[PDB]
RNA sequence: AGAGUUAAAUUAUAACUAAGCUGUAAAAAGCCCUAGUUAAAAUAAAAUAACCCACGAAAGUGACUCUAAUAAUCCUGACACACGAUAGCUAGGACCCAAACUGGGAUUAGAUACCCCACUAUGCCUAGCCCUAAACCCAAAUAGUUACAUAACAAAACUA
RNA sequence: GUUUACCAAAAACAUCACCUCUAGCAUUACUAGUAUUAGAGGCAAUGCCUGCCCAGUGACACCAGUUUAACGGCCGCGGUAUU
C-alpha cells in the first residue's frame, strides 16, 4: 500500500456519510488512483473541537482508504477534500506499511567518555 | 528532451517471466504512472548508457561516470528551472558540472576516440580553460572594445590607402 | 586581557565613523572630484590610443561611455 | 526549495459582571473605548520530546503533510565561479506581539542611561540589492602515528 | 514647449517625476469609464535628502481627538577652563 487518507468525516446518518464515502473514492478514481482498501475507525468524539466550514464540530466518523496514486496527483486530491464540506479534515500519509521495521539488535551501552582532558597534575 | 513513455514499466520488473500475462491493474502498478521519479531516473540511466556506450557493464570506466553524472546533471537542471530561488541545487548543478568537466578532461586526455564519441552523443561541448581567468569589468571591457574599433579602421584605412595606391600607378603606368 | 586591543580599535573606530558623520559632504563633494578625475584620465587614455594610432578622430559611432559617473 | 495545513497562546469584536486596570525595591505617569469570565478570524511564533546529537560546504536547520532532493570510484587548489547570520537599502503586501528612535513618568548633583508606560523604523511575505560578524570549536585541507616527549595556561604530543 | 496680438520671451508658466487631499458609481459632461480609475491641488525630471512643532488658524472628527509634501512657526539673560 502506497498512500493512506485520513478522512476525518462530519458526523451523520448512514445513507449521507455513505453518499460522501462514495463521491470521495471517486474523486481519488478520477485523479487517476486506485483504491486499495476502505476501513472504519468508528465515530468518537474529537480529540478537541475543529472548525471547519463556519462550523464547529464535537464528534466525528474516522476513515482509512489505502491506495495507489501517481505522485503528481496527492495535490489535486486535498484540493478537492478541502472544499468538501462534508469533510472535517483530510490528510495524506505515506503509508505506514511502506516503511519495514529494521531490527533493534539491543541497546548499546555507552561507556563514559575518556582522555577529555590532559593529565596534568593539578 | 526525451520521453520515457507512462506505461514503460520500472527497471527491476521488466525482466521477470510472464509480466505482459499480468492484468492491466498490476500492470498499472509496475508502471512508470505510479511510479516515483527516481524510477524514472533509472530508466534514463539505462536507456542512455545503452545508447551511448560499449560496454554498459562496466560502472568502473570514465565513459560510465560521464553518462551517470549527466543524467544527475539533466535532472538538477529540471529541478533548478522548477525552483529559481533554491541555491543548495544550484550548487549540486555547477559543482557537479565541474565534476563531469574534470573527467572530460581527462578522458581526452587518455583515450581520445571514446571522448570524442561521448561528446557528441551526449551533447557536450568540451571547452578548453582559458589561461588568465580576471574579471572583466567596466572599464578593461570599454577599453578592449574602442581598442578593436581602432584596430579595424586602422587596417581599413591602410586597405584604401592600397586601393587608391594601386589606381594611381596603374593608370600612370598604362599613359 | 586581550581586551585591551579591542578597546583600542573600538575606540578608534568609533571616533573614525563619528569623524565621517560629521565630515560627510566634504567627502562627498571630494569622492565626486575624484569620480570626475578618473572619467577624465579614462578619456585622455582612449584618446592617447586612437591619435597613436594615426587616426585624427576617434572611429565611427564611438561614444566612450560614461563609467565612473554612472548615477548611484 | 516549493505547495498545503494548525495544537497552544494572543487579538479585532460582541455578551454578561465588576469599578477600577496596569505598573515597580517603592511610586508616578498611562488606561478606565478599562478589567474578569464566555464566545472568536487574521497575523506572527513554533511548550514538552531534546538527559537526543542528526542533516547541510559554511551560514544554518528541531509544529504537521506531500512533491522535488543532498557533487565527485572521493589528494591539494585561486584574485575565477556560486553561496554567505543579524543589521541595512529599494519596491509592493502584512502587523498579533516585540521594539532602535521619539514623547511622557520616575531616579539622579545631572541622567540626553539603567527602571515604568505609549508609539515608530524594523523583525514577517514577494522580488531585487548589500557581502559584514568574537562568520571563533580563536585549532587550515588530506592521509596517518601514540613512538621521542611536559615553557605556562588551554582542547595531550607528533609526522608527511 | 508656453506667455503679456501693439514697449517685457524671461530666472515667469507648463512639464516628465514625486506627493498630498476628494470620491464605491450608469444612459448628454466626467464616461458608454469603475480606486493600477477619476477629479481638486502642491512641487518641479534624475541624484543625496526632505530635521523639530498640532499651542494658535484652518480642515477633518458635527464634541473629545487627528492632521504640517495644511495656513504657518522653529528663543534668551547670568556664571565658568591662567586669557
Ligand atoms: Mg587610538
Ligand atoms: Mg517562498
Ligand atoms: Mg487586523
Ligand atoms: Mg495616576
Ligand atoms: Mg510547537
Ligand atoms: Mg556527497
Ligand atoms: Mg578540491
Ligand atoms: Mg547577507
Ligand atoms: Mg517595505
Ligand atoms: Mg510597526
Ligand atoms: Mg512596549
Ligand atoms: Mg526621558
Ligand atoms: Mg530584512
Ligand atoms: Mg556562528
Ligand atoms: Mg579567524
Ligand atoms: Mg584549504
Ligand atoms: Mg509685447
Ligand atoms: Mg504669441
Ligand atoms: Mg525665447
Ligand atoms: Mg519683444
Ligand atoms: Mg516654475
Ligand atoms: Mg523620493
Ligand atoms: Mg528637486
Ligand atoms: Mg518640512
Ligand atoms: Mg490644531
Ligand atoms: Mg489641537
Amino acid at each position: 500500500p502506497r498512500y493512506e487518507l485520513a478522512l476525518i468525516l462530519k458526523a451523520m446518518q448512514r445513507p449521507e456519510t455513505a453518499a460522501a464515502l462514495k463521491r470521495t473514492l471517486e474523486a481519488l478514481m478520477d485523479r487517476g488512483a486506485v483504491v486499495r482498501n476502505l476501513e472504519n475507525l468508528g465515530e468518537r468524539m474529537l480529540p478537541y473541537k475543529i472548525s471547519a466550514h463556519n462550523q464547529r464540530h464535537s464528534r466525528g466518523g474516522y476513515f482509512l482508504v489505502d491506495f495507489y496514486a501517481p505522485a503528481t496527483t496527492v495535490e489535486s486530491m486535498m484540493e478537492h477534500l478541502s472544499r468538501d464540506i462534508d469533510v472535517i479534515r483530510p490528510n495524506i500519509v505515506k503509508h505506514p506499511l511502506t516503511q519495514e521495521v529494521k531490527e533493534c539488535e539491543g541497546i548499546v551501552p555507552v561507556p563514559l567518555e575518556e582522555k577529555l582532558y590532559s593529565t596534568k597534575k593539578r | 528532451q526525451d520521453d520515457p513513455p507512462p506505461s514503460m514499466l520500472l527497471l527491476d520488473y521488466q525482466n521477470v517471466p510472464g509480466i505482459h500475462k499480468v492484468d492491466d491493474v498490476v500492470k498499472r502498478l509496475l508502471s512508470l504512472e505510479m511510479a516515483n521519479q527516481k524510477e524514472k531516473l533509472k530508466i534514463k540511466k539505462m536507456q542512455l548508457m545503452n545508447k551511448v556506450l560499449e560496454n554498459p557493464e562496466d560502472t568502473s570506466s570514465l565513459e560510465a561516470r560521464i553518462v551517470a553524472l549527466t543524467v544527475k546533471i539533466r535532472n538538477y537542471e529540471e529541478h533548478m528551472q522548477k525552483h529559481r530561488k533554491d541555491k543548495a541545487h544550484k550548487r549540486f548543478l555547477l559543482m557537479s558540472i565541474d565534476q563531469r568537466k574534470k573527467m572530460l578532461k581527462n578522458l581526452r586526455e587518455t583515450n581520445y576516440a571514446v571522448f570524442e564519441k561521448i561528446c557528441k552523443e551526449l551533447g557536450i561541448e568540451y571547452t578548453f580553460p582559458p589561461p588568465y581567468h580576471r574579471k572583466a569589468h567596466r572599464r578593461w571591457v570599454t577599453k578592449k572594445a574602442l581598442c578593436t574599433q581602432v584596430f579595424r579602421e586602422v587596417q581599413k584605412l591602410k586597405k584604401q590607402k592600397r586601393a587608391l595606391r594601386a589606381a594611381a600607378v596603374a593608370a600612370h603606368k598604362q599613359g | 586581557k586581550n581586551i585591551l586591543k579591542i578597546r583600542r580599535r573600538k575606540m578608534n573606530h568609533h571616533k573614525y565613523r563619528k569623524l565621517v558623520k560629521r565630515t560627510r559632504f566634504l567627502r562627498r563633494k571630494v569622492r565626486e572630484g575624484r569620480l570626475r578625475q578618473k572619467q577624465v584620465k579614462f578619456e585622455r587614455d582612449l584618446k592617447r590610443i586612437w591619435q597613436k594610432a594615426g587616426l585624427k578622430e576617434a572611429p565611427a559611432g564611438w561614444q566612450t561611455p560614461k563609467i565612473y559617473l554612472k548615477n548611484q
